[PDB]
């Protein structure tokens, strides 16, 4: 639903949502490795595990399979391959489900 | 005082050692700061006792133990130093505490769950 | 030019080093709208940061807010009224000579209007409404007893204790009125500006010997964390002059 996506509709952002369960791991995250250079266009994804560096390096492979690695516990992220490093400042409304520019 | 320091004044008080010949071992409960003590035993015996220390770091990674002795001998954890630059009154707090974190015993080791072998040789 | 004015004006709890950190911020600030075609953004010193919050849009009502208290009567002013006895001679001796003295964060110290009904602990900060009116300043007339009733009960919620306190003069009416539960709304208004500073402002019908038979029990030395600043940030005053019912 990705490939025939692709010259059908669209396709410029994919989005999922969490890591360790979509069926040990260390296997598949280079599965979205070797796509980079067939469809051509940014890739996106969420996880699971303070706010460090290594964890996401422990579930699944992903600091070497996946350039930008971000994190929560103020998104320290430690370590991209995009931007500079950086951590971006994001508080909540806390009910009506929306992130705001601080 | 023989004898090897620890660090602090009243951690060498008992001890004067930490020597070349003991496994020494200090621990702390879900959030009291364990490695942020670890620092402190060995900071001193890196930046200023001048002895070369190889932290393989079990824990914490290579591109994440810098910040937490930025943030020691430095006084820069709550500007905050997560991210970003730096102020008026700032902007060279780091030249003597990311200027002191290399002329030390740092060669930090950042892999996870690894056993005794790529550790010793 | 936004930056310039917020500095100066909680300049007594900016700092530096704050003005840099919050340097994305004030400049943000400055660089969008600053006037509206329903609001206004305005700066506030929240902790060692600086936030922008936004305040609800001769020039003297524009300027000039007031929180949980009808508009009706509170056209009061200083100079004009007739004044009365030791009970106004002198009370427009302290909004007058300092209407460039309640400086942005250079230590510019407050009234706390007490005593009896009718006569002043209100409308002598609605005297201020109406003169702090042209110069184009907001000045917010919050009322206590309408606060807590839906604060003592639970739409959002930690959201306006802040433009309450972002903004440079302010006017409060009523303390002690209807440890404890009555906490983060009133109290910790007292403890901060020990390190930010401008005009401090509070009123009631207790003086600084009667705001404490209401506050509510603690059976204590756990309570006195605010009232420290008070005796140091004006004098026991109180009013007893004309009814103006």
């Amino acid at each position: 639903k990705c490939r025939r996506l692709k010259q059908e509709s669209g396709l410029g952002m994919i989005v999922i949502d969490y890591l360790q369960l979509i069926q040990e791991v260390s296997e598949i995250s280079r599965s979205l490795k070797a796509l980079a250079r067939e469809l051509e266009v940014p890739v996106i994804a969420l996880s699971q595990l303070r706010p460090m560096m290594s964890d996401i390096r422990e579930s699944g492979s992903i600091e070497q399979d996946a350039d930008i690695v971000a994190f929560l516990y103020e998104i320290i992220i430690a370590k991209q391959r995009n931007g500079p490093v950086g951590t971006v400042q994001l508080a909540f409304i806390k009910e009506y489900n929306k992130f705001v520019n601080l | 005082i023989t004898g090897i320091p620890t660090g602090f004044t009243e951690l060498d008080r008992m001890t004067s050692g930490f020597q070349r010949s003991d496994l020494i071992i200090v621990a702390a409960r879900p959030s009291v700061g364990k490695t942020a003590f670890a620092l402190n035993i060995a900071q001193n015996v890196a930046t200023k006792t001048n002895e070369n220390v190889a932290i393989f770091s079990l824990e914490m990674s290579a591109q994440q133990l810098v910040m937490r002795m930025l943030c020691a001998e430095g006084n820069i954890n709550a500007q905050n130093l997560r991210t970003g630059k730096l102020t008026p009154e700032d902007w060279g707090k780091l030249t003597m505490a990311m200027g002191s974190l290399s002329n030390a015993g740092i060669y930090i080791d950042d892999t996870p769950s690894i056993r005794v072998s790529d550790i010793r040789a | 030019q936004d930056v310039q004015a917020f500095l100066k004006e909680n300049e007594e709890v900016i700092d530096q080093k704050m003005i840099e950190k919050s340097l994305n911020k004030l400049y943000e600030y400055i660089e969008q709208s600053k006037n509206c075609s329903g609001y206004h953004p305005k700066l506030v010193v929240n902790g060692r940061s600086i936030d922008i919050e936004y305040y609800e849009c001769k020039k003297q009502q524009s300027l000039m807010k007031s929180m949980y208290i009808q508009q009706d009567l509170l056209g009061a002013t200083f100079q004009q009224v007739d004044i009365s006895d030791p009970s106004r001679l002198a009370m427009f001796q302290h909004v007058t000579d300092f209407l460039k003295s309640y400086n942005e964060t250079g230590k510019g110290k407050g009234l706390y209007l007490y005593g009896k009904f009718g006569v002043g602990k209100t409308f002598m900060l609605a005297a201020i409404a109406n003169e702090l009116a042209e110069k184009e300043y907001s000045s917010m007339i919050v009322y206590v007893p309408e606060f807590v009733r839906e604060l003592k009960n639970s739409q959002t919620l930690e959201e306006k204790l802040n433009m309450v306190k972002t903004t440079p003069v302010l006017m409060l009416d009523d303390i002690g009125a209807e440890s404890w539960v009555r906490d983060e709304v009133i109290g910790t208004v007292l403890q901060h500006r020990m390190s930010q500073q401008l005009p401090t402002f509070f009123s009631s019908n207790f003086s600084p010997d009667e705001l404490k038979h209401h506050f509510t029990y603690s059976q204590e030395v756990k309570a006195a964390r605010l009232m420290e600043r008070i005796l140091y940030l004006a004098a026991p005053i109180r009013l007893d002059g004309e009814n103006r019912r």
